[PDB]
């Protein structure tokens, strides 16, 4: 017996690895920011060990602290919100080269925001401030400590 | 505004570079890519970001950021290779798309 | 695969305007910015504007500012150029390009790490004014 | 048998706890940029679960891949680097106010730089550009990936 | 523990200057600034400037700019306040303070999150002129 | 520049807040501390950063920011807490330590 990768709780730490990822202008669940996105990202829980592709998670399943995932469902798209205790740390995969957010400049929490289909397509998002790291397609890797649920 | 030298040579089988030169609000800020056009068609990007090549161009390409200037490197010439080859980069000052004066790669 | 299918030769009046086609498919089209680049015969490559197939939103360059106008019909996928009062050094080839990164683009709002590069290009049409 | 809090390879996920943290306005081992130290900090390797004060761990026998720590010796006082890929990661304990690096514009990787007096007596210093969680004393969690060894 | 010890009472003609001092001990005297805050009898706080015990950089308000000076003896760890011009407003208590936080203060340089406290405060000096 | 009530009185059990005001440059940017002063002695530090005490001073007192006004709070009236509060916050625009007009907490 393990805990799986679709059980979280506060205080958990996130890696993931978004290959090929590309540079989104605006991101509809970010407020219309910059964001950096990949199809086939992988994620993994730190301390447990348990790993999983996010195309093949049922993001519907996925609790924090035993309560779903807070979702919301722009345009036609549902996108669901994995809090973060402090911001998004990435960087360009294999290099020293990091990344910074949109708000760089202030005291927010950033948040894992998915874009799931129903069947197997999902989409990683991280939250970024401009094409730093490039204009894609481009391989980066992310950490984040798993944050509170957002009441 | 960005610099490139008008022709380049060498041998059908030597290692040769085709070098930019641009200003900090060029290169220095920004990042550049490379676009190749043979005669009597379509320019091609050969190089985007600074050193990342699309699917279908061979690893024998490859490109460089250094400065305020940017190169562009070929491992094996070829008979393919007779094209011209242009850089591009964002100017904040002048205009988000900048070119080169291009670049002529012909055999010795 | 993602295309970019432009309109035939065209020969025109010194003084005329000539409107340009830049039909698109393979890939959603008010996603990317479509660009206009202009050769001359024995000249380089030079950026003409681009063009957000989203909101009509389009950014010139400070040559061609006053006669060039950039529309769009998202329904057929097509985008267009319009090219007016035209001089004689402006028999050249026009091509359609998609170009990805930044969009943000001003004298001084990001002044750094902008990448922005042209993906997949046209065929070019050659409109000749004489 | 385990691998000991020592014992550090690239891509180990670093947590450290500074409680009553103090703002630093200047810190010789940084470039002379703000920090915030604490006496009595704490870190954990995440993947392997081992775990040590700062203050008892003997920094002449931390080893990065197999090699030492590169060592500064600003002043009299000896301080250790362990390199971190991407931006150190630091909030307020408990709450969702985060921190963010001097560096908070630039794609510069950071490093958690420790002086040791030779006993057991350490500080742990993270690098900030503001109090922007305080003047201290505050408690502050970090969170970076280890990064590869300076060469 | 720490300690803010400051001289006795003054009272001085109107147009003299008075010196006040304030030893330090109990913590390294270069790593924080010493502040003086002045009381007039009646009337609230008031913030007098700072000064760097390790380059001698002070920060006066701009009310007292030209008539203060703010020195150091770091031998002795013995922070100085010399207040020239005394006017008739200007028998007040003044305070010797030990503030932690941020020491960068211009008109346009950090607009934001800027924490300063002052954590251990001397006794108090009443300087009397008249 | 920090507004704050001349007076404030309440029972000698009953919880009461002191409340200042501050600008965008003095409050809403940055963090306010509170100093209590009793008569004939000096100030002493009674909150640091927005809410936080430090050691010694009685868990009964209490702060919080909001907007750009800051409380201080108390849990329980004694005989020993007669005295004269201040605020004290950074102004990036006048000065880095900036106090209010202070406020006598009597009792009834």
């Amino acid at each position: 017996p393990a805990r799986p990768i679709t059980n979280w709780r506060s205080g958990d730490v996130v890696w993931v690895t978004l290959p090929s990822a590309e540079y989104a202008q605006s991101q509809s669940a970010m407020g219309s920011h910059p964001a950096y996105w990949s199809e086939e990202a992988t994620i993994i829980n730190v301390a447990t060990g348990q790993r999983a592709a996010v195309s093949s998670i049922k993001w519907d399943q996925v609790t924090l602290n035993g309560k779903a995932l807070h979702k919301e469902t722009h345009s036609g798209l549902v996108y669901y919100q994995l809090p973060l205790m402090g911001k998004i740390n990435f960087w360009q995969q294999g290099t020293t080269k990091a990344g910074y957010t949109y708000n760089y400049n202030t005291t927010d929490s950033d948040s894992l925001w998915v874009w799931w289909d129903g069947g197997s397509k999902a989409y990683l998002y991280i939250s970024t401030y401009t094409t730093m790291l490039g204009a894609g397609p481009v391989n980066i890797t992310g950490l984040g400590a798993v944050g509170p649920n957002p009441v | 505004v960005l610099t490139q030298p008008p022709s380049v040579s060498a041998a059908p089988g030597q290692k040769v570079t085709i070098s930019c030169s641009g200003s900090s609000s060029n290169i220095g800020n920004n990042y550049v890519s490379w676009y190749q056009q043979l005669p009597g068609t379509a320019p091609k990007l050969l190089i985007y970001d600074n050193n990342k090549r699309p699917s279908g161009i061979p690893d024998r390409f490859s490109g460089s950021k250094s400065g305020t200037s940017a190169t562009l490197g070929i491992t094996g010439l070829q008979t393919g290779d007779e094209a011209d080859y242009y850089c591009g980069t964002w100017d904040s000052s002048l205009s988000p798309v900048v070119f080169g004066g291009g670049t002529r790669l012909t055999v010795l | 695969q993602v295309q970019l299918v432009q309109s035939g030769a065209e020969v025109k009046k010194p003084g005329a305007s000539v409107k340009v086609s830049c039909e698109t498919s393979g890939y959603t089209f008010t996603s990317y910015n479509i660009n206009w680049v202009r050769q001359a015969t024995g000249q380089g490559l030079e950026w003409m504007g681009w063009m957000n197939p989203t909101d009509g939103n389009t950014d010139y360059a400070q040559k061609f500012q006053g006669r060039v106008s950039m529309t769009r019909d998202t329904s057929i996928s097509t985008a267009y150029m319009e090219l007016s009062s035209l001089r004689s050094e402006d028999t050249a080839v026009y091509y359609c390009a998609r170009g990805r990164g930044t969009t943000r683009f001003s004298l001084q709002n990001f002044p750094f790490d902008n990448a922005y590069y042209m993906d997949v290009w046209g065929k070019g049409t050659t409109v000749t004014v004489s």
